[PDB]
């Protein structure tokens, strides 16, 4: 994340990280419930073989309260495209039941229409990750976030120089220094609503970081609320 | 000569009290004259729902998000297990 601030404890509970063979985290993701996460399609393929820690809240410093679940099962949309992006959205199954405690709670997940007439429509989202602090920079070592402005589709795609498909939408600044990035990828982008916190978008990628004239690019969650709730019934 | 004037609307009451009139407003009907609905669908304020809000034959229907169940009232999402979706997390 570039700008925004590190959160309190308990303030990004939905909040997962996908590691490494390294222990390294290389995506965030989205608790859906104690069996699955929410992730990007492509971060399905930057690790050989993956993990998901969740409570996790500073990677250098082992202060506990975190766990590592092992995937039982990887849902990915059989539409993703690795050039375009398009269909980023997956979905893993865990071996074991995440135990929801202080840092680890769930993100609901809206109704469709309702999304997008109430959420969708408001100022802002939030978007959060261990990703990198500049685009340069290196990763967090603890969990941020950010508020950041929903944008409009036109001026997402005039800005952009890559296609912006419907699966898609813009979220960040123009030119304020302020974005996800590298790392924060397949995470969470949450959306507020009388104090409940409910999923509207996946971190998918964006031309660099807080870069003048660009946004962020996210899935837009609410093109796959079916398809999600699909693969939500599984095993 | 408070209600004179018949401040009430929509075939409410007027009712001159100690120093000043009153309505009694008809069923769906509010405010000191009655000039308001009662009934608001969900593009005002949501329904008054907690959460999901849904219209069913010009009427507001409310719903929650797994893990909740609507109040008895109509509008209220409570959360039925120990740590609810959406919800911070306290202690
Ligand atoms: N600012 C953000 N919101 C943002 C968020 C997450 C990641 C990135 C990012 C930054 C630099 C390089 C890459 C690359 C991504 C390579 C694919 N690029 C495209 C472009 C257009 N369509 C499909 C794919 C990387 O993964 O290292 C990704 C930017
Ligand atoms: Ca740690
Ligand atoms: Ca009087």
């Amino acid at each position: 994340i570039v700008g925004g601030q590190e959160c309190k404890d308990g303030e990004c509970p939905w909040q997962a990280l996908l590691i490494n063979e390294e222990n390294e985290g290389f995506c965030g993701g989205t608790i859906l419930s104690e069996f699955y996460i929410l992730t990007a399609a492509h971060c399905l393929y930057q690790a050989k073989r993956f993990k998901v820690r969740v409570g996790d809240r500073n990677t250098e410093q082992e202060e506990g309260g975190e766990a590592v679940h092992e995937v039982e099962v990887v849902i990915k949309h059989n539409r993703f495209t690795k050039e375009t992006y398009d269909f980023d959205i997956a979905v893993l199954r865990l071996k074991t039941p995440i135990t929801f405690r202080m840092n680890v709670a769930p993100a609901c997940l809206p109704e469709r229409d309702w999304a997008e007439s109430t959420l969708m429509t408001q100022k802002t989202g939030i978007v959060s990750g261990f990703g990198r602090t500049h685009e340069k920079g290196r990763q967090s070592t603890r969990l941020k976030m950010l508020e950041v402005p929903y944008v409009d589709r036109n001026s997402c795609k005039l800005s952009s120089s890559f296609i912006i498909t419907q699966n898609m939408f813009c979220a960040g600044y123009d030119t304020k220094q302020e974005d996800a990035c590298q790392g924060d990828s397949g995470g969470p982008h949450v959306t507020r609503f009388k104090d409940t916190y409910f999923v509207t978008g996946i971190v998918s990628w964006g031309e660099g970081c807080a870069r003048k004239g660009k946004y962020g690019i996210y899935t837009k969650v609410t093109a796959f609320l079916k398809w999600i709730d699909r693969s939500m019934k599984t095993r | 000569d408070q209600c004179e004037t018949s401040p009430c609307q929509n075939q409410g009451k007027c009712k001159d009290g100690l120093g000043e009139y009153t309505c009694t407003c008809l069923e769906g009907f509010e405010g000191k004259n009655c000039e308001l609905f009662t009934r608001k669908l969900c593009s005002l304020d949501n329904g008054d729902c907690d959460q999901f809000c849904h219209e069913e034959q010009n009427s507001v229907v409310c719903s929650c998000a797994r893990g909740y169940t609507l109040a008895d009232n109509g509008k209220a999402c409570i959360p039925t297990g120990p740590y609810p979706c959406g919800k911070q997390t306290l202690e």
